[PDB]
């Protein structure tokens, strides 16, 4: 009936954001005595339903779900699961899937924020794909709220969408710097795009943060192997793993459970992408 | 039955090294406790030390109550500093 | 008494270097129907070898292993596993054990070669962990035969090892500064470390590639991430973690086998770090 | 019963969009190959075609013999630029 090892489904494993979520999934997993069926979706809704019924079909004590668009379609076939499912780091507005992941919404405005606390008042966005919840839902909201609070106009252009690549950054920058208001701030919601970002503006002679100063989000290892350093937003992949295995085995071992939504601490690393 | 130290790692109390600091604490008999800015959480919980988040510079304090303290709060005290976490 | 089930275990699934070589096994599998049991070693043989009784213990097709050093006594229990076993990014002198890498040795060459046939007499290595295998007897006799064949002095001082982190790359080429006959041309056995060596010398003041030009190794998306962009050897992580799999279907499935060391093609990514 | 094509792939014939293009030639019944730098291989096979290591800019020439040619051909020259591998 049970065989103690759980299902993770992920859309890219060599993504070094799902790479680090599965580290973490995957001690706690070892620390619990339970095995991992990892499988890649690509962001493939057909894939992700396909993958879902392939766990169950070889009785899995659980599973750990990830995606950056989880569809009314996605929650009804989770709440069906005979299994403890939970979230990582995605999001379905109901809250009636576990989940565990940080306050996006909170988070982005807390950046742009302090962008604005610095004197900013041209501040752009470079998102990733506008569709994902995480996206449009949360991070733009989290960066408009910010602006208008704050008395600044809430520009459209000042808003372009990458696809999480370092050239989409590349090409962003570019996008935003043809505009006639340049923007003296960016705030990226990646950071192998505000990567791009940094170079597609240092190619084109600007100086960051003196021209312009820039803030990344996740805070992964890309955030330190950059000059100047990028400021970051911290969201802690691997304790989001990690801790959405934990509340996974609290469970299926039916434990005391205290909340089935999760929003780990976030906090901002400032480096030197900022002044 | 406790000690307090200044966390000196860049990450703050967090990733492998906290999963290495609950895995000690877990070896033993004691009741593990973590004290940051007011909050007390069992030390041999994943979920509780990582809803903390502690960051580089908090200043923490590790207690333990239970028939081998000394042992439990010497052995972490050597985690703490075996892993980078702060002293 | 099978499962289509394979095990892989692995030093550390977060690193992208190994992220990216599951993702093609993880790929292959699912072509060929089979499922992943992941696990992370860290590097540690008592975990490396205990984690091989617990994959067998589950009764698995089939076992694809990574290690920064194959020893002896891993061999020794490698052969006795009742399952086919694919060494994947990973050497023992021996050859009994399937593998699938590049030619490492001849790849270092050709890359210190290239530094020769650029007029450079004064060739650094910043080298991972010089215990592992890969490292001290492929890649640094590959750096030194480079520099012996064109008659240049083979100087201990040159090689300096990292540990594979983006801040060894720093202390690596710091040190290598602190020398009096300064190198001109430094290869780096990783392009993490060396995007850490040519942040190290930027930080320094010189310029890459005019004052010191650098080559790395694996050829990762780190590569194209950095100014200059890192003029890298190149190791198909992917394509090596995929037909790890596929010659392992062979086994699996009893087919015919043309070769159980297999070497697939390596060149050079000439990119900005280089003149 | 055959098409000749210039890979623009950066990354060349590799990797996912190498496991691509084997996935569709696999989806037929006629026997595609690949020939590059005067060697032919099975496009159907993971090994064989990543043994060849296809760098950009590079010419290569897919084969296909068997009762449905045109149609693995022309599903191929399709995926071909469909993974922007070259045309
Ligand atoms: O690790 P980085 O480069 O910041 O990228 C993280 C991003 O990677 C993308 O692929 C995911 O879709 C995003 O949800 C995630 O935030
Ligand atoms: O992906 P990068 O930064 O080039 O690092 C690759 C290296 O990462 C190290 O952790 C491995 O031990 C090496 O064997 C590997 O070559």
């Amino acid at each position: 009936k049970k065989t103690t090892t759980v299902g993770v489904i992920i859309p890219d494993i060599s993504n070094i954001f799902y790479a680090e979520l599965a580290r973490g999934i995957e001690d706690i997993a070892t620390m619990y005595k339970y095995n991992i069926i990892l499988s890649n979706s690509d962001q493939n809704q057909d894939k992700e339903l396909h993958l879902l019924n392939n766990m169950l079909g070889k009785q899995v004590d659980g599973i750990i779900f990830m995606s950056g668009n989880v569809t009314e379609e996605h929650v009804e076939e989770l709440k069906k699961s005979p299994v403890p499912v939970v979230l990582a780091a995605s999001i379905e507005s109901t809250n009636q899937i576990p989940s565990v992941t940080i306050d996006y919404e909170q988070a982005a405005f807390d950046a742009v924020q302090s962008l604005i606390d610095s004197g900013h008042k041209n501040i752009a966005f470079v998102s990733g794909t506008l569709e994902e919840p995480i996206n449009h839902a949360k991070k733009v909201k989290g960066y408009k709220r910010a602006l208008t609070e704050s008395g600044l106009p809430v520009r459209d252009s000042y808003i372009v969408e990458g696809d999480y690549t370092y050239d989409s950054g590349i090409e962003a920058v570019e996008k935003l710097l043809e505009e006639d208001e340049k923007p003296t701030a960016i705030f990226v919601g990646t950071d192998e795009m505000a990567l791009g970002v940094i170079h597609g503006a240092q190619d084109r002679g600007l100086n960051v943060p003196n021209d312009l100063e820039i803030i990344g989000f996740d805070n992964t290892r890309l955030s330190t192997m950059v000059r100047p350093q990028l400021t970051s937003v911290v969201q802690p992949m691997y304790d989001i793993g990690a801790v959405a295995m934990r509340l996974l085995t609290k469970y299926m071992n039916k434990e005391t459970v205290d909340s089935s939504i999760v929003q780990l601490p976030h906090r901002i690393e400032f480096r030197q992408s900022t002044k | 039955a406790q000690k307090t130290f200044t966390v000196t790692a860049d990450s703050g109390i967090h990733a492998r090294p906290a999963t290495t600091l609950v895995q000690a604490a877990s070896k033993f008999d004691s009741d593990i406790n973590l004290e940051f800015n007011g909050k007390t959480v069992n030390l041999k919980s994943i979920m509780g030390v990582m809803s903390l988040g502690i960051q580089k510079g908090a200043t923490i304090t590790i207690s333990a109550e239970g028939s081998d303290e000394a042992d439990a709060l010497a052995a972490l005290e050597d985690t703490m500093s075996k892993e980078g976490l702060g002293e």
